[PDB]
């Protein structure tokens, strides 16, 4: 029983720092990586870590003898030291299922991660991963369709599946949008998309995009033989205004949409997620602003935890990086969240920064998409790191063709069935690749012209996210 | 050693602490005038935290270099509102919103 | 005019570094604290920044000939190095009043923060500021109603407010919850609030709080005479549960309700501030996962500019920290976006961290809250550093009183009644606040207690944070 | 509204523009308590940033309680419906009938004749009274040799 | 600071006109072309119309002073005589962003032309131009489509 | 993988009898009880059970080998014949948690229980329990309220509720019936309550009975000074008109309402439940025709698991049995299903009927009712049984008074408070109970011309639900 008040402060290590603590199935386990300010104890640390972030505060109050705090109260029920790092940690950290509200990612995320990161007593803190039990898992909606569904909506099926954003970024007019679209979809590509910035603005807004983007996916469409889509940002200020596009995408028959999950915020997230569901609508998720949270080591939260949200909120596409484009992405880690976000069980495994094994009880997995910087040079590393189930985006690597959009879509279409065609047969893409690339070139004029262009690009820089 | 707290009515700003002598009430009128706020005495019948009018008396000091001339209106007022609540305001008319406010006067009994 | 398509990659700088650029007072402008990759040149950096957060990608595309690129571009206008830092810089960079949606946040972040913050040629890049320009500000509805509205609809002249966080955090039954709400409320404070990681939850079920919270309310200010309020968090999965919870606690007639705008996100957050404008309820934004974000100096997005981004999507009150409790938040810069989120007219001054001048065109101020880890002995300090137009809140300061809430309410609006008297008197808060609190413990026996209680708790570390 | 036997009396509050909606009850509330039948907005007090309408309207509403319970006749403020748009008309107007407002103001050649004839069949519906400015009528009505004559305004009105 | 009432009429060219005047980028500004009767002064004139057009009216009210009315009132900051029409001026008027509704057209005319035009000193008003400041147009969506979107259409 | 079609009939027991399996925590398990006919094998009656209730047909389909048939058939995993009966046995089967929908009883009964109890195959079957899943336990609402919530909102603690069913059960007018109602609540009874087949009938129509039973509410409430409530049976032809009824009852703000779950189904209970919970009304669940299901031990469902899954579906109270009453019921199963109905967590106990143990992951209790033949010398037994958590309730043992309804009501709630200030004290109710009963008796005049009436009134026959 609950016996006895006595007011004051004492320490956290007191309550929460439970080192015999043995996680329970339907525990929600997060890993955290800190560093204690001088004279602040590791385990006092850890402990205010799960005491915030659970049931306490920083005085005794005397109404924690009203309820069952032993059944409440997170528990620090681990703490090891970083391998090489000078007074870092990771603390592992057990919720009790009934912390958490049912199918709310805003509710995991307000508790795991609202107030920790601001402590005094602490340095720097980044969340690596959380271990969701399965009994919250099935709380969750989850992708509307996932992969499988996907394929078989679209009769996409073996191979990676290919995109491109229009670009300039922001300046075009929604008629020439959709030009720039007509001319890439029936040039071979399957998807085009609008930039995560393009929204409504003065110099187009978005029902006229809708329209025109529309008529170039009905035209490229009965051209080539084959079904295309074009990912419409319906990203808004409000809930209504998201919706109200959401809707007419749908009254268009288009059937795929796009959202900043982000910067819009998983309750509108988890909103678009359960309408697309309700209307069949595929759901592309951009991750803008993801590195301003994810990218240094010491402080943050890492990707693969935004994954694992994602996955929960609801997208039937997620932007995963390129590892060898111009925005940094980490091998190893990368090849860990791909499957975080793609399979049922997925095992611990640090080397791939894999904290805690993780299963989805039949959720559906998530297309990872590679975007950012990659041209038909990468087309083998691409299709050999990410396999079929990818989507692989060349905005730049379309419309700055020599020739043109179309051209620039048979391109990067004849570079990747190629590959596709040489993997299956067992050429070793990371050894032949290029030869696999130039084979080709001889007898696609317009895959040689890209060859040509972009021979030179490469971005290598040291990567700040080390595991 | 605890004591239960009793159940006691109060008027918002100041009303937790032992009644203003008139030192501290002129000490706070001062500080208005040297704010720049303009004083108004307003009068209640009631003290209903719901409702947002008292009843003006007079209008506001809007030419006030002396807190005695509020502390004049006070008595004034309460001499022909004795059975109803003073309370004494400060208005910014800057960022227009009531700066000070509280009780000097309470019902008789 | 747009005069011949070469294909291929150019240098960022030969486009977006514009450093003979003068910024139009239509113009966005954005300050980041960036250090480049080794053997990236400060400039060419900046100009990627403004590159790929605008118009621009990474090889040349046709179509930019379809449009006025020189219109559109963000344009890297300045580039400073950072004093005493090795290889840190400032970029400041305009962007045109046309590339955002008119009243969307969700819109300016993605287009300022979504991808340039992950760019491999770049190590590590923090957003400082952001000057909204007043063509845009005035899209914005900004706070439901602001600092004066507010005080006028609660009858709160004179003083700070006073507010009290209901602990534990979770584990409390929803009747056990309004018995600690009457209890405290009671004892002389304006306000209780639910914890932010109260939403809906096994133990206690949220219609079931406002339920309970309704009744203690009404018992409590009939008691008092003095107008009571309890923040009812309505954060949610989905935009129609935080609706769905918004719209009981119209029905309750309950004043004010509770936000989290950074887990629920701001295309959630935007549309409740909309409801509530309409309906009349108060909006208290709680900041949670803000530090995941805005803690560390390198990378990330500074709080204040999150604060302002708020001041425009909409909320009545914004946590702003404590400075001298036991979560982090530097003295100097908390001054400066404490006026940022209260005033018109914010001049710049970088030693308070206000890299724009910021005009507000009559848009409402935001109070401040300063809530966490702190007690009494506190008490001139936060009324020195935040003034009348603030809300003060004491949760374990509250709770952890040796005779429970009521007492523990006592003890906190009397030593915050004494120190405004003291300060309209003319005595020094910061040389004679001690002595005020004992001057006023001598006839106030539950705050004597409290003086006692807590006389010891300081919360003294280096702050990470550093201008 | 019980007012029989004399002209009825009211007041538009000033400055036209500026206070603040607690300001704006306060004029409100020492007009009608002195005897005055009803007050009234200005014309051109819509919603603006020193005073956006849904404060004015709450209020308005107090002063208005406040006033006639110690007068003991019956008192009322023409808050002004006049908006933007329709909708935003019909939810200012829907207010003012939550808050047992019994009349609200329009002016109807500003906002024009499609916007005054939706709103005066909505107060028919809902027994709000209807009180009519005619801001901007000298524009058209004042020289005798150019325009329309205000009887003419008058009887479409 | 907004100090003492004094009852009864004043001259509005006391409160304004206020030819040391510069308007602010975020001013709306009209231009008046008008005829005062005989006897009534062309700065009267130009201040009774900024006047009733903005926050005045006949007498001194002491509501006045609850608010800051520098920064409310408008401003007849210029005004000059129409070359070669007798007792003809142009007034030019300032006013500021806040007297406005925003997205209303409906309100910008209420407040412009509501009264003023019917004022027994003046014979006879006409509204030649207003400036509308951008951060005003900001707040109207405009056209729904507007010429080049039709063409596409 | 899944090779070679072959065409034609197999036994089930090659496919689906597997007495290796081993349950996984996400299975859902049943036990049978069963009477193979005769030449029909056990293990191949346990496998065609398992086989059509889950994946298999009666001949070979192709169809199967198209997917994975090992993750999804059911596995009857043991069998064992019932100790002393011949030819019965138990099978137990395991269920994949991937055949059901979330949330949904019917779908669950519909897999169970909808076509193998009907094989030639099989003389006689009947589904014993089922072990629900936690993670499938946590995709359903449960009570809209629960115990503890329940006795918060009506401010009752500390005892038994007591209720009445109005009599006769059909032919009153809507006013009698309110005049009824107002001496029963006024004479000391918490509740008064619709009998089951009162719905809307020529002689009463259900909108009077509301409204005049609202009026009694407030006059009984009023006189006594305890809140006071009827479950106003909203049980209706449609769903349509069910909650057509339940909206009036909340608009006469009635705290609670009434539903039959078996005769109106599973569905439209749901239904009701989700509602109850979003407008703050109870639910009292009557269980009409449970015993054309669940009387025989050969054949049906037992009732335990008709009350888990309404637990699942939602209901605050739920009609049990009285053990000592007219209707049949077997103490031993009773104390198991009460508590499987009441408990968070119940362990497996044959002695009681609980095959499984069944865990709740915090999900309300529901309030067992025993009501059925019971009157003032019953009182001490149904203490002892069912203690403070219960409702009992006297139809006739009220109305059937000597004096009329209010005596008969003042009786009844004296013989309860009573039995329970004795068991406080540490009488024994089963010793003592008619002493306990005799010496308020003497002091009660009403209580003693209850006593004196139903003295000689016992229902004892042989019950035919033996474990
Ligand atoms: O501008 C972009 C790609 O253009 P391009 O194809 O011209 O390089 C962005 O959408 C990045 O892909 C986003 O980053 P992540 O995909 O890393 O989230
Ligand atoms: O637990 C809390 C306060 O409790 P207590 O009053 O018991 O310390 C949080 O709400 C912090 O205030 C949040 O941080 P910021 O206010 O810094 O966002
Ligand atoms: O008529 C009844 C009780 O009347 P009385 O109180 O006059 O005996 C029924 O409601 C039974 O209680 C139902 O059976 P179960 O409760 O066994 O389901």
């Amino acid at each position: 029983s609950a016996a006895g008040y006595k007011a004051g402060v004492k320490d956290y290590k007191l309550t929460y720092y439970t080192p015999d603590y043995t996680p329970k199935d339907t525990d929600l386990l997060a890993a955290f990586r800190f560093s204690p300010q001088p004279g602040v104890p590791a385990d006092e640390a850890g402990a205010a870590i799960a005491a915030e972030s659970s049931t306490g505060t920083w005085t005794t109050v005397w109404t924690d003898l009203l309820t069952d705090m032993d059944r409440y109260k997170g528990k620090c029920y681990h703490i090891e030291p970083v391998q090489g790092e000078e007074n870092s940690y990771f603390a592992f950290i057990a919720y009790p299922l009934d912390l958490f509200e049912e199918g709310s990612v805003t509710n995991i995320l307000t508790s795991i991660v609202g107030n920790v990161f601001g402590f005094k007593a602490i340095r720097s803190l980044r969340l690596e991963d959380i271990r969701f039990p399965v009994a919250l898992v099935k709380t969750f909606q989850g992708p509307p369709h996932g992969i499988q569904v996907e394929r078989d909506l679209l009769n996409k099926y073996g191979r990676p599946m290919l995109g491109c954003t229009i670009k300039p970024k922001l300046g075009l007019s929604a008629k020439n949008y959709g030009r720039a679209v007509y001319e890439c979809l029936r040039g071979g590509l399957d998807f085009t998309k609008d930039d995560e910035n393009i929204n409504s603005q003065p110099f187009q807004r978005w029902r006229d995009r809708f329209l025109f983007v529309a008529d170039a996916i009905h035209k490229s469409q009965a051209e080539t033989g084959e079904i295309k889509g074009h990912y419409l940002n319906v990203t808004a200020p409000t809930c209504e205004e998201m919706m109200k596009r959401a809707e007419f995408a749908k009254e268009l028959g288009m059937p795929i949409i796009m959202h900043d999950f982000l910067t819009a915020g998983f309750t509108a997230n988890t909103t678009l997620a359960k309408w697309c569901r309700d209307n069949g609508v595929l759901l592309h998720i951009h991750r803008a602003m993801h590195a301003v949270i994810d990218r240094q080591r010491n402080h943050g939260i890492h990707f693969r935890v935004l994954a694992k949200c994602l996955r929960l909120s609801g997208g039937d596409h997620l932007h995963s990086g390129t590892v060898v484009g111009k925005l940094e992405g980490d091998k190893a880690s990368t090849l860990g969240f791909v499957d975080l976000m793609r399979e049922d069980h997925i095992e611990a495994d640090r080397s791939r920064g894999v904290f805690f094994t993780q299963d989805w009880a039949s959720m559906p997995g998530v297309l990872p998409v590679a975007s950012g910087g990659i041209h038909v040079w990468h087309m083998p590393a691409l299709v050999e790191i990410f396999g079929d189930d990818s989507v692989l985006q060349f905005g730049g690597g379309t419309l700055g063709h020599p020739w043109g959009n179309a051209p620039g879509a048979t391109a990067n279409r004849v570079a990747l069935e190629a590959c596709v065609q040489a993997r299956n047969e067992g050429r070793d893409l990371y050894r032949e690749g290029g030869d696999i690339l130039r084979e080709a070139g001889k007898w696609s004029p317009e895959l040689a012209a890209a060859l040509d262009l972009w021979k030179e690009i490469k971005f290598e820089f040291e990567t700040m996210d080390k595991l | 050693s605890m004591k239960t707290l009793p159940k006691e009515r109060r008027f918002e700003t100041f009303s937790y602490l032992p009644p203003l002598s008139d030192r501290q009430i002129a000490a706070q009128i001062e500080y208005m005038i040297e704010q720049g706020f303009h004083p108004l005495i307003e009068f209640n019948e009631h003290s209903n935290p719901e409702e947002f009018y008292w009843t003006m008396w007079k209008l506001p000091l809007f030419d006030c270099k002396s807190p005695q001339q509020v502390l004049d209106e006070v008595r004034e007022c309460r001499s022909e509102y004795g059975d109803c609540y003073i309370r004494v305001a400060g208005f910014d008319n800057i960022k227009e919103c009531q700066t000070v406010s509280f009780i000097v006067h309470r019902p008789g009994r």
